[PDB]
Formats: structure tokens, C-alpha cells, sequence
């Protein structure tokens, strides 16, 4: 699924063999120098050994903090150790840098003059938020009047809005499904899937990444081999997917899915958390973009903190789904409501998009949000890079595959007033390791042509132009 | 300066701890770090290649034994703890047996053992650790080891 | 003698006296005969 060169792929392994040795051999000369209240230790010795041997060599390229708007340029703010480098601290100085780690698609996380009015207004005449949960005091006509706007978008016929894009998918997998259940996931699923299938009693199985002829091998042996011991009926199949697979950045092979879960009569669980504003033509997401009938799938699950500019997260599907749900739904019945600002401006930007506003800049943001992502990838591959993903995608991830090259790539950008993401082995496969490029509906051309020979000049030095140029 | 692209597949294994285990490029790796090794312990000190090879498949008993074999766990705390009545031999491919992949590592201190014996002219000084070297390195990777102990010693 | 061998999982753990009691339990079995009804019970004559 990833092409890697040879001879790149063994000075990867030796790179982190030598890391691991120095490592061991450093370690085993503080065990005998603790020589110099009685319960036990927080942390054993040896579970986090990839966290201060890993981690703590290449700290300053996380976690740097940010003084102003999560703009197309913002400042940041320079760090200093003053102890030999165990605890950063934050000076006074400033920069200004080019954003391309942030998330805003469409330019919502600013101050725009449609969205910001309405809600400072919204504001001052409901103070917050409600102290109290939606089915006592916290559904206020705001909060009533958003779950119209969700369902006129998305398409289907009800939806409920929780208050974290993490707890919309926890407190729901337990409810739908349960012990002697199924859930095929797909092996590139976010943290929050995998947490929600556990805390129920449900059965995981993963299933090849965007491949369908593995996923229809799959199901045939776990319907024909019933219970892992005590070979019952499955009670119930749930099939998880994905629209857009970040930090793959491919658009999931939908209509081949639906076809095949039809077949078997397994369910659907589609999850447009990174493509919900930023793929289609009118923004509705990957189900308009490959053209496939919206009542073919049975949940689906979303997130307003990229597109929109806002915390939340949503359910939708048939009209007795959320009836269920908003009766049984833990995070429904325990939780304090979504704030209220922060629900008046989702209101304010489904309308900008739809159209709705009276002006016409709902278009311009989509075209430009094309219009851009095909430009930048189109140039990123003439120049020899490794880029991942498709042509309609906002993420771009470029290969790195070796560690020492995380901290020399984002160093160097980051001297240059550009600023990028870059992610780890712990968190990723050992092989791989990548950097991040988010291109926004807000960056003009002068910058992308600008930020463009800042990474080919950078690629030179690290070398990581693994395919020929022209 | 580069070539060779090969199209690795993603096998789900979903453990962080040994699924690296499996991506093209291992093998070689493996090989090259014990004929690195070879090289780098005659350089520092001038000697003979037999005792080299000797001082190579005792670094490599230590190493390859602890790690293996000794330490349970893994150092990543996202599975809470779900593995820890288990090695990390054991962990490998699922608790599936006798695979490509466990093959190639019992076969490793096999044949770097006759080549640390062939030529050191077997004789007694060497081939008596060698040789115990190389078979608890043996009997610690049997089919039958799986999940038992020696008289409870760092076994639960 | 070990490049020859087959690869195999390893064996499974066997039911328990308690998980048995269960199954036998949920299995329920058919009637042993399917319902009569009014055109299946026409009787012949009776003759001298
Ligand atoms: C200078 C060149 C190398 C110098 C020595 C390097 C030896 C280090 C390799 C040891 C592999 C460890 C395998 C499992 C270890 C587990 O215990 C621990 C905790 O559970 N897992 C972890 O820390 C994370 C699991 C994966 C981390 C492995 C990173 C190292 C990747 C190298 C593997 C491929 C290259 C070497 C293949 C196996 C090496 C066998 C040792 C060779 C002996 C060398 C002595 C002459």
C-alpha cells in the first residue's frame, strides 16, 4: 500500500537499533546509581522507555504554543530549557509563520463578518452555557434550532448533537451494540473507535485497509465459524469505515462497501470526521462526492471541529435511532449540553455554506479549497517527493520514513517561518514516519508558491526525494 | 542513488509491540548488524577471526536472550496492560506456531554457532560455552515452552 | 527436520462444566409433527 525504497528501509532499522542500545546501555546505569513513602511506583521502570529515550531527544518540535488566531499566519512563541534542556519555558518573543498545521479547511476560525456579529450577540443573552444537561434545563431554542440545520445538511431524517468529537463515539458503540455482537473495524481506525467497541463486550476483528476483497473474505469466515468457543449465531455485524483515511489521505472505496454489507446484511458506520466540508461539490461530504444513496448507510458520525470551526460532534440516521438514543444515550442524559455560542456558530456557517447568507462566498470557499489542494499536490510530486492520497483531499502526507529526519525537517521549516506537523514511531508504524500539510480555503497563491520553494529547498538537505524528478 | 521500490501490504496483526516484525528489510538488517559486529570487534582490538566470531555469538546470546525471552510487557500503555503473563517470543504472530518469521529466528543461533565453532577448531575453552549458549537459546524457542516456566522463576 | 513442518494454531480451551449448562438451555427443539389441519383429516368409508 506504501512503496518504500530498499536500501531506505535498512538504514530505518539501523537507525532505530542504535537508539534502542544507547538507550538500554543509558538506562542500566541510572538503575544502579537510585542507591542515593512507601507505595508503589507511579510508573514501572520500563513502560514508558520510548518516552524519555525517544520522545524527550526531540521535544521542541511538539506542543509549541501559539499567541493569536488559528489564521493562515500566526505568531508563535520561542522556548527556552534554562535547565539543560528537561522543562521548555516560554519567553516573550514572538514570530510570524505560515500556518500549515491547523485544520480550518474553510476559514471559519477567524473573525468573519457573517458569524462572529451573531454569536458575540448570542453571547451576551444566554451567558456560556447552561450548567445544566439537555434533558432537564440545557436545551435551549438554540440548541433546538441547530438540530434542524444538521438534518437539512447531512440529509437524513434526525440527528442529535453531543459536545465532544471523543465522547461521540465512546458513549454510542456500547448502546448500538453488545456482547456476542461483531464489528468489523478497518485496521486505520482513530483511538476513540477502538476505545468505544471496547467498553461494550463486542468482538473486533480488522479487516485489510481499503481493500474489499479482504472484507468479503472476512465475513464469510466469521459468519461460517460463528462464537470464538461456543459456536452460536452472531447476533448482530457492524462494519466501520471511514470517509477520508487521515494520515493515508485516501477517500474510502464506498459503493464497493455498501455493495458487499448489503449482501451479508451487516450494518453500516460511517465516520466523516476529516470530510464533512471539505470534499463535494456542495459540501455534503464523501456520500455526495461518490454518489451513493444516503439511506444505504444506518449511522453516521461527523465532527465540527475542522470544517466549521467549532467543538462538537453528531449522529444521524432514521427518525427511531435518535428516539433510542436520546432516551439511552449516557452522554446524552449526563452530560452538560453544547455550549451555546459554540452552537450559533455552526448555525452561522451551515448557512454561509448553503448559501443562505444573501452573499455568494459559500462558493468561492469550495472552489478555493480545490483549487488549491490540486495545485500543491500537483507541484509536490513534479518535484520527486513521496505524497500520499488522492486529488480531492485537503491532507497531504509526505514520507519520511527515517527518525533522525523529524527533527531536521521541522527545525529547518520552522527557521524558515514556515510551520508543519510531523508524527513518530510510538504513535505510528516503526517504518513510517510522516509529515502533515494541511492546505486551508484561506491561503492565497502568493503563499503556497512561497511555502513551496521553502520545502524544496529544505527536501534537498534531508534528501528526501525518494522519486525521480523531471 | 535510489532503487528497488517494494509495495509493502499492511499485515493487521494490531500490536504495536511485533508487527514491525513483518515489513521487507528485516532479514537483511538482522544479517548485517551480526556481520558489522564481526568486523567493529577485530578492529578495536586485533585477534583472531575465530575468537571474533566467539565474542560475537556471546554478545549476541545476552542480547538476543533478554529481550526475547526475559522481559514481559510492552512499553506502550495504550493496551493497558494486556499483555503481561507474556514474552515478547510469545506475543509474536498471534501465539500462531511454527510460521516463516519463527523459523528464521530459530535458525540465527544455529548457524552463527557453527560458524563460531568451525573455526575456532572446536577444542574446550569455547566450545563449552558455546555450546550451552546455543541450546538454552534452542530449548527456550520449542514449540512446547509456550507459557510454562522452570520452577516459577519470573513466571507470574 | 524443522524447514518441513506445518504451521499450526495452537490448541483451544475446553468447554467448562458451566458454559455446557448454558447451551443445553437456549437449544430448543421443533414439534415432532406439523400442525393438522381441516382438509387433512377426511376419513374413508367404513364397509360390510
Ligand atoms: C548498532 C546496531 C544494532 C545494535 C544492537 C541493536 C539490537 C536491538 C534489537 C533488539 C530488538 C528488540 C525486539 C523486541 C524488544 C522488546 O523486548 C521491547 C520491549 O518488549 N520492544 C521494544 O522496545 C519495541 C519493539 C520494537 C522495537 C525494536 C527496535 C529495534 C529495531 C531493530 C529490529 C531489526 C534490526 C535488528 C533485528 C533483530 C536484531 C537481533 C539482535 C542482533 C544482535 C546484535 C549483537 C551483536
Amino acid at each position: 500500500m506504501i512503496t518504500i525504497p530498499y536500501l531506505t528501509a535498512v538504514s530505518t532499522y539501523f537507525s532505530y537499533g542504535l537508539l534502542f542500545a544507547f538507550g538500554q546501555l543509558r538506562d542500566f546505569f541510572r538503575r544502579f546509581i537510585d542507591w542515593w513513602q512507601g507505595y508503589a511506583p507511579i510508573c514501572l521502570g520500563h513502560e514508558d522507555f520510548y518516552i524519555r529515550r525517544l520522545y524527550h531527544r526531540i521535544q521542541d518540535c511538539f506542543e509549541r504554543p501559539i499567541s493569536s488566531a488559528p489564521d493562515a499566519w500566526f505568531d508563535v512563541v520561542e522556548r527556552y530549557s534554562n535547565d539543560n534542556n528537561k522543562t521548555l519555558k516560554r519567553t516573550t518573543k514572538t514570530s510570524r509563520c505560515l500556518n500549515l498545521g491547523s485544520y480550518n479547511y474553510l476559514g471559519f476560525g477567524s473573525f468573519d463578518e457573517y458569524c462572529t456579529p451573531r454569536v458575540i450577540e448570542s453571547l451576551k443573552k444566554f451567558s456560556a452555557s447552561t450548567c445544566s444537561s439537555r434533558v432537564d434545563a440545557g436545551t435551549t431554542s438554540v440548541h433546538a434550532e441547530l438540530e434542524e440545520c444538521v438534518t437539512r445538511f447531512v440529509g437524513k431524517p434526525a440527528a442529535v448533537v453531543f459536545g465532544m468529537g471523543y465522547a461521540t463515539n465512546s458513549a454510542i458503540i456500547p448502546v448500538l451494540i453488545g456482547k456476542g455482537g461483531l464489528i468489523i473495524s478497518d485496521s486505520l481506525n482513530h483511538s476513540s473507535i477502538v476505545n468505544g467497541a471496547r467498553g461494550s463486550g463486542a468482538t473486533i476483528r480488522v479487516f485489510q485497509h481499503n481493500t474489499p476483497s479482504h472484507l468479503e473474505r472476512v465475513l464469510r469466515e466469521q459468519i461460517a465459524e460463528g462464537q470464538p468457543r461456543t459456536h452460536r449465531p452472531w447476533k448482530k455485524i457492524i462494519v466501520v469505515v471511514e470517509g477520508i483515511y487521515s494520515m493515508e489521505g485516501e477517500i474510502c472505496h464506498l459503493p464497493e462497501v455498501v455493495a458487499i454489507c448489503k449482501k451479508y446484511k451487516a450494518y453500516v458506520y460511517l465516520d466523516e470526521a476529516h470530510s464533512i466540508g471539505a470534499i463535494g461539490k456542495t459540501g455534503k461530504g464523501i456520500c455526495e462526492l461518490l454518489g451513493v444513496d444516503t439511506a444505504d448507510v444506518d449511522v453516521m458520525m461527523g465532527t465540527f471541529t475542522k470544517s466549521f470551526g467549532s467543538c462538537g460532534g453528531y449522529i444521524a440516521g432514521s427518525k427511531e435511532l435518535i428516539q433510542y438514543l436520546k432516551h439511552q444515550c449516557p452522554a446524552h442524559l449526563y452530560a452538560t449540553s453544547i455550549p451555546t455560542p459554540s452552537a450559533q456558530q455552526i448555525i452561522s456557517a451551515i448557512k454561509v455554506i448553503l448559501g443562505e447568507d444573501g452573499s455568494n462566498r459559500g462558493a468561492q470557499k469550495l472552489a478555493r479549497i480545490r483549487e488549491n489542494s490540486n495545485f500543491f499536490r500537483a507541484e509536490l510530486q513534479k518535484m520527486g517527493f513521496e505524497v500520499l492520497g488522492d486529488n480531492d483531499s485537503p491532507v497531504m502526507p509526505i514520507m519520511l520514513y527515517n527518525p533522525a529526519k523529524i527533527p531536521a525537517f521541522s527545525r529547518e521549516c520552522l527557521r524558515q517561518k514556515v510551520a508543519v506537523v510531523v508524527v513518530g514511531f510510538p504513535a505510528t508504524p516503526l517504518l513510517l514516519a510522516r509529515a502533515r500539510i494541511c492546505i486551508s480555503a484561506s491561503h492565497s497563491r502568493e503563499d503556497l508558491i512561497r511555502a513551496l520553494k521553502v520545502i524544496s529547498k529544505v527536501g534537498d538537505l534531508s534528501g528526501i526525494k525518494y522519486f525521480p524528478a523531471e | 542513488m535510489a532503487n528497488l521500490y517494494v509495495k509493502a501490504v499492511p499485515p493487521p496483526d494490531m500490536n504495536r509491540n511485533t508487527e514491525w516484525f513483518m515489513y521487507p528489510g528485516v532479514w537483511t538488517t538482522y544479517m548485517l548488524i551480526l556481520f558489522f559486529g564481526w568486523l567493529v570487534v577485530l578492529s578495536v582490538s586485533g585477534c583472531s577471526p575465530g575468537m571474533a566470531w566467539t565474542v560475537v555469538n556471546l554478545a549476541h546470546f545476552v542480547v538476543t536472550y533478554h529481550s526475547f525471552h526475559w522481559m514481559k510487557g510492552t512499553p506502550f500503555a495504550d493496551d493497558q496492560g494486556i499483555y503481561n503473563g507474556l514474552t515478547w517470543w510469545e506475543q509474536m504472530d498471534n501465539g500462531q506456531q511454527l510460521t516463516r518469521n519463527r523459523k528464521f529466528l530459530t535458525l540465527v543461533p544455529v548457524v552463527l554457532y557453527l560458524i563460531a565453532s568451525h573455526t575456532t577448531d572446536y577444542r574446550h575453552p569455547w566450545l563449552f560455552l558455546n555450546t550451552l549458549a546455543v541450546m538454552v537459546l534452542v530449548v527456550a524457542k520449542f514449540p512446547n515452552m509456550h507459557k510454562v516456566r522452570i520452577f516459577g522463576i519470573n513466571g507470574d | 527436520i524443522l524447514l518441513t513442518r506445518k504451521s499450526y494454531k495452537p490448541p483451544k480451551r475446553p468447554l467448562t462444566e458451566q458454559e455446557i449448562d448454558e447451551l443445553c438451555d437456549e437449544w430448543v427443539p421443533e414439534p415432532l409433527i406439523p400442525p393438522i389441519t381441516e382438509d387433512m383429516k377426511h376419513e374413508p368409508p367404513v364397509l360390510e
